[PDB]
RNA sequence: CUAAGAAAUUCACGGCGGGCUUGAUGUCCGCGUCUACCUGGUUCACUGCCGUGUAGGCAG
């Protein structure tokens, strides 16, 4: 809903024990509210000290490494825990499963206020840099400075500056230090049209995101339909099963001066995708907004095809 | 809950299919006077406590161990948030995964 | 006032998943190129060993049990026979500002939580608590089986500031012992340095690295991870060690678990050594829980006597109610 | 007073895997650049030599099994065609402190266990347990098969003291039988090492080398690892031994269980010879226990009647409780 | 302001017993690779002399 006027690339941020489950349907990567819920927090940091608002987020991931086994006669996977402390009395405590993982994956974060004007470039992206290195991403710990001593200052890229030409040169130039990973876009249209397409047989809406992303295996008219991409289910945002609530009539509230409301998950159809397959940049961001008039809490990724 | 008396939660469908029984002893309990069986005291119980099975709580309360969350606001403040965990919608998938995984058609 | 319905601390000294590697002595200087310790499987076959019922001592029977072979498959891992050195590598970053809760109901509750922490601040600064954290980062209580019996353990602490080393630690974590805490000007200059990132005057980080010197060929203890049983199915392997890309690794909870090795103020024993600091102090290895809630030596009474009823414990409690802040928490009702 | 729910025991005597490489007699004082003894695989058709069940004991069948045999691939280890001597290296660590267990509930069983072994090495030192563990370091026990039909073996022990050998040790292996315990004066200074080491006054590393002579390109035998399925989808390959990167080795536990075979105090006998320690001390190549509960020599009643009611047991049995000790394991409910 | 905030898996172990994979065999007919070029244009920073000199110049 608005262009961005440059672009920030978080380079290869490293984050160790990431949560993994992040929803009760899906456990590989985590959800992208996780992204821009740290870009908010970050503008509220660091981006309001500095007349620089931040938008949405752009994510490529470029290494996965989830902490899973395979238990040995079965072909599902189990998740690997950690041993709490014991209880007051000593004698143990109460298993809840959590899925941690690593994660390497840089953030493309846009930029509309006064970036090239109060500041420069340099100690905008340094400074930005300085405060993400103190906190923590999806659960989990941004992992600090290792002996990668060269991925570490970003790039603030003026979006709209310059010829047109030499725009399509410089975001190519950036994304030639993104090609590792794949960056990850919402694909409601792919899901409105399967969706369209299989109402023809029935008229049911879940299990279409099922049968979007399994290995559907087709007998003699042996053979596997497929996708074009890589389609996988994501949490596509928040709908309220309750009405609006004041900050005081909810007991054990996080603040008792901030509304509250009953949730529960929307679930979506992802696309991961090579970066040079889309020629603007300012593509991949995702957003999040709220429609507070009914339940519709969205984060996706808009103005991206 | 904690209620071992799974025997009501059997009860509301023992009745409940091909009977009125089941299906109208939450609320408009007209069919429940002939399925007390027995005087105003029995049927008025049986109707209480098919009112009190399925009434909702009301008053919410959420916890420290319940996942409260900030959603940003457009250009405002921030909205708190408590996911429930969808048991309906799980039960659901879990019968469609049971179903593709396990069953005679895809053993097939 | 009351306490707050949620309450929730973020942790400070967050560590790095650290990860082994195998050398020589006297090359540890240039131990950069030294390659990972890596994860492998073998083979065991064992006996009858552990404790039989009363039922079942009966000896054609434990004949019959002893004639079925039993057999694991389990994950070891070892130095290379021509290295003896392990060399163990973590980061761990301070962040500063332990008062401030991540969560609170209770907005005078926070602020009189906020007032007494800066007031524990104002009466003496982090130097207890920071020597005794330098102390568990001098010796290399972190290496947990893989000091016990070592030859000779050195420990060499590298703040960073900019993307070079701003300064060098150097350590004999054998010196140093795991029993008392001393005071050297090394360590009090590292105490001084982990004070201030914990202050919320700066953002320190620092790279440790261990060398323990066990011999050739020997087996390093990395962190095991945790399987739960497939119980009506066939046997698993009941070893499983953690590794973090084909390197041996320790969790980073196990790290932080030995840090915070600090209280001396339980009130059972004082020679036993210190414990790490959680609510209700209790140590798994021994199953009992020390600073039992019927004395009033817990954490949540004492957080609860200093804040609601304004009676500030004593200095030593002072500091384990602070290195409760530190550590974090999600506490409530 | 009664024992702990949990109890375990960290070992004592860690042996490293066992390397195997080749060579010459004598050149094996210049027998470092020695080339490992590699794992090839060879083919193996099948006889039939099994008991038949007397239900297929019918003359048809039988030559018709004979007339289609079966295959199988088999790992194995050769020495070459041009060495006749097979050196196998490993180190061991004594540590000491063999008394304390690594996990414990009650504190008054742990005390008491702790006083118990207290006086056991105040009546005596170690120095009957480090003699037979310094035996079966003497005589190469730990070469299992590869010992047997040796026509020499030669034994150097390496006390490694520094990054250098701090003294050396030289032992005809089959002088030194396998069966009774001699006196002699090399090897009591090596008991003595072995005790100082199990009694935590000092810190001892090991290098242990055999030489066996075996002969031109015979078959030696390295550790054998565990198959669970067979298929065409690989070479139906039946036996697999273990390996080191690109080496044949013996397992660890292989070399540990051959260290303490020093039991010779069990009830059945003594003109067998000493059997491995073990709660209910047990051959797997015989299918029986020793020491079975039955009797009162088992490890977990003599430990009970010591520790818990105080009768102490003969000092033959109290060699053997403390040998379990050292062995290590987890005893409890 | 991130389904946020928090966490010690672990102690011990003998996989070895034994074996014949064998016999027998025709690879083979046929073929157009051509056309046209500045590499070195200071990349040969040398050799010796005066000068105590490494400081500085000289001669081809």
């Amino acid at each position: 809903v608005t262009d961005p006027e440059a672009l920030l690339l978080l380079p290869r941020l490293s984050i160790q024990n990431a949560n993994a489950i992040s929803s009760p349907l899906t456990w590989g990567f985590p959800s992208p509210g996780a992204f821009t819920g740290f870009v908010h927090a970050l503008q509220r940091r660091v981006g309001i000290s500095l007349d620089i608002e931040l938008d949405g987020v752009g994510i490529v991931c470029h290494r996965f490494e989830a902490q899973i086994s395979q238990p040995a006669g079965k072909r599902t996977k189990v998740f690997n825990l950690t041993r709490n402390p014991l209880n007051r009395d000593g004698s143990t405590a109460a298993i809840v499963e959590e899925g941690r993982a690593h994660l390497e994956v840089s953030l493309l974060l846009g930029v509309h206020g006064d970036g090239l004007d109060d500041h420069p470039a340099q100690e905008i992206a340094r400074q930005v840099q300085e405060q993400a290195g103190a906190m923590r991403l999806a659960g989990g710990s941004i992992l600090p400075w290792c002996n990668e001593r060269f991925p570490a200052p970003n790039a603030e890229l003026l979006m709209l500056g310059g010829s047109d030409e030499q725009r399509r040169k410089n975001q190519r130039r950036l994304t030639r230090r993104l090609l590792p990973g794949f960056a990850l876009v919402s694909r409601e249209a792919l899901l409105q049209q399967h969706l369209e397409t299989l109402r023809t047989t029935l008229p049911e809406a879940t299990t279409l995101d099922a049968l979007l992303d399994l290995c559907r295996i087709n007998f003699e008219p042996w053979q596997v339909r497929d996708k074009p991409g890589w389609l996988v289910p994501i949490p596509a945002g928040y709908n309220a099963l309750s009405p609006l609530y004041l900050p005081g009539e909810v007991r054990n509230a996080r603040d008792r001066e901030t509304p509250l409301r009953f949730v529960e998950n929307l679930f979506g159809l992802g696309e991961w995708l090579s970066p040079h397959r889309v020629a603007a940049l300012s593509d991949l961001l995702w957003y999040h907004h709220a429609e507070p008039d009914k339940g519709l809490y969205r984060w996706s990724t808009p103005r991206f095809v | 809950g904690n209620a071992a008396a799974l025997d009501v939660f059997k009860f509301l469908s023992l009745q409940y299919q091909g009977k009125n029984l089941l299906n109208w002893l939450t609320e408009d309990s007209a069919e429940a006077v002939q399925a007390l069986s027995d005087n105003a005291e029995q049927a008025r119980e049986w109707r209480q406590a098919f009112i009190g099975i399925t009434a909702v709580k009301g008053a919410p309360a959420s916890h420290s161990l319940a996942k409260q969350l900030y959603f940003p606001l457009p250009g405002s403040g921030y909205h708190l948030l408590a996911p429930l965990f969808p048991t309906s919608l799980v039960h659901h998938v879990h019968a469609l995964l049971r179903e593709a995984r396990f069953g005679d058609a895809a053993k097939a | 006032l009351s306490t707050a319905s949620v309450l929730a601390f973020e942790r400070k000294l967050d560590p790095s998943d650290a990860l082994m590697s195998a050398g020589a002595w006297a090359q540890r200087d240039a131990s950069q190129e030294w390659p990972a310790v890596t994860v492998r499987e073998k083979s065991v076959r064992g006996t009858i060993s552990n404790r039989l019922k009363t039922k079942d001592r009966d000896p054609a029977k434990l004949d019959a049990s002893i004639q079925s072979p039993n057999l694991q498959t389990v994950d070891v891992a070892n130095l290379p026979s021509d290295a003896d050195t392990l060399k163990v590598r973590f980061t761990l970053r301070v962040l500063g500002g332990a008062g401030t809760p991540s969560a609170c109901n209770d907005a005078a509750y926070r602020d009189k939580l906020l007032q007494t922490v800066a007031t524990y601040v104002n009466e003496q600064g982090f130097a207890e608590l920071a020597r005794r954290y330098a102390h568990n980062l001098a010796n290399a209580r972190f290496l947990w089986r893989n000091r016990v019996g070592a030859e000779a353990v050195e420990v060499r602490i590298n703040h960073i500031r900019q993307g070079e080393v701003a300064r060098t630690w150097r350590f004999d974590a054998l010196a140093i012992g795991l029993r008392d805490f001393k005071a050297d000007a090394e360590l009090d200059a590292l105490a001084e340095l982990i004070a201030s990132g914990l202050s919320g005057s700066g953002h320190v980080l620092l790279e440790v690295v261990a060398f323990a010197r066990i011999g050739d060929g020997q087996e390093v203890f990395p962190s095991q991870e945790l399987i739960l049983d497939k119980g009506d199915k066939k046997g698993q392997k009941s070893k499983t060690l953690y590794s973090v890309r084909d390197a041996a690794a320790i969790h980073s909870q196990k790290i932080g678990n030995a840090l915070r090795t600090i209280d001396t103020w339980y009130p059972d024993e004082d020679g036993l050594g210190p414990i790490a600091v959680e609510p209700y102090g209790s140590v798994t290895s021994q199953g009992k829980a020390y600073r039992q809630p019927k004395q009033k030596l817990d954490f949540y009474t004492l957080l609860d006597n200093w804040v609601l009823r304004d009676e500030a414990p004593a200095v030593e409690q002072q500091h384990y109610v602070i290195a409760n802040l530190i550590r974090g928490g999600v506490f409530g009702e």
